[PDB]
């Protein structure tokens, strides 16, 4: 809704909430000069 | 989406479909940002050059989909609109500057494993992720080629391009309320949104707090996936104060 | 091409 979203925003029930990754998100984090 | 693949179930739980009642057709993409608000591109609702001026009464919002043409019984929700707000300075006459609109639903929707909102970025997340070379993701049911249509939602991850490169690829005047993304002819990778994808989200995943943020709205492009050309998106963070204003005012 | 959606969503 506003800044930084809504509160529980952006965390997907089927992925982040279960600590599961989708098949290409890695491509994204790897382009932010690698994340983690 | 051109040169993108089928999405997974629950991959973009914030993807919305703007559906027209008669004829019953897919109009544009949109995104769920709260249980009552959807964000889309203003040209999906108002584009005088082609006599497009939709009202609350002509649209339906379908949330929770995967398949383009089927009514996914017990999975998707269909809401009606209460009000539509187009940015006061949306420019359809020249370059689609401030191509953003907010739609208020009649009733709140309930989230599920298939319906969940995306986050809107804050100055710092915008500042750290909107950099050239960083990839974002676009999703939609739009065309698969410039010149068929997918059965399922498609996804493509595209790099953000340096503004001079974007400006030097077109004759249209680019403003700071737009950014462009896509691969260079020179990066032997393809991908782009296309007709039918307008209004949908360009999102990035924050490596700081693992949340997905919607940085752009699919706005325009010249053709779909043409080499030397890129897709332009509305800069959501630059229009965030307008967003905050209609939400807490209405 | 689109399948039919329930009438309660048109009214
Ligand atoms: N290549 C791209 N990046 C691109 C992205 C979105 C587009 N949307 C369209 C588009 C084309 C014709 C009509 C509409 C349209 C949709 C709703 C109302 C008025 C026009 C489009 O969004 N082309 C598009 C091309
Ligand atoms: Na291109």
């Amino acid at each position: 809704t506003f800044g930084s979203g809504e509160a529980d925003c952006g965390l997907r029930p089927l992925f982040e909430k279960k600590s599961l990754e989708d098949k290409t998100e890695r491509e994204l984090l790897e382009s932010y000069i690698d994340g983690r | 989406i051109v040169e993108g693949s089928d999405a997974e179930i629950g991959m973009s739980p914030w993807q919305v479909m703007l559906f027209r009642k008669s004829p019953q057709e897919l109009l544009c993409g949109a995104s769920l940002i709260s249980d009552r608000w959807v964000l889309t591109a203003a040209h999906c609702l108002l584009y005088p050059p082609w006599d497009k001026n939709f009202t609350e009464n002509d649209l339906l919002v379908r949330i929770g989909k995967h398949s383009r043409t089927r009514y996914e019984r017990n999975i998707e929700k269909i809401s009606m609109l209460e009000k539509i707000y187009i940015h006061p300075r949306y420019n359809w006459r020249e370059n689609l500057d401030r191509d953003i609109a907010l739609m208020k639903l009649k009733k709140p929707v309930a989230f599920s494993d298939y319906i969940h909102p995306v986050c809107l970025p804050d100055r710092e997340t915008a500042a750290s992720l909107l950099q050239a070379g960083y990839k974002g993701r676009v999703t939609g049911w739009g065309n698969l080629k410039e010149t068929g249509q997918p059965s399922v939602l498609q996804v493509v991850n595209l790099p953000i391009v340096e503004r001079p490169v974007c400006k030097d690829s077109t004759r249209i005047r680019i403003t700071d309320n737009m950014f462009c993304a896509g691969y260079k002819p020179d990066e032997g990778k393809r991908g782009d949104a296309c007709e039918g994808d307008s209004g949908g989200p360009f999102v990035m995943k924050s490596p700081f707090n693992n949340r997905w943020y919607q940085m752009g709205i699919v706005s325009w492009g010249e053709g779909c996936d043409r080499d030397g050309k890129y897709g332009f998106y509305t800069h959501v963070f630059r229009l965030k104060k307008w967003i905050q204003k209609v939400i807490d005012q209405f | 091409d689109f399948e039919e959606i329930p009438e309660e969503y048109l009214q």
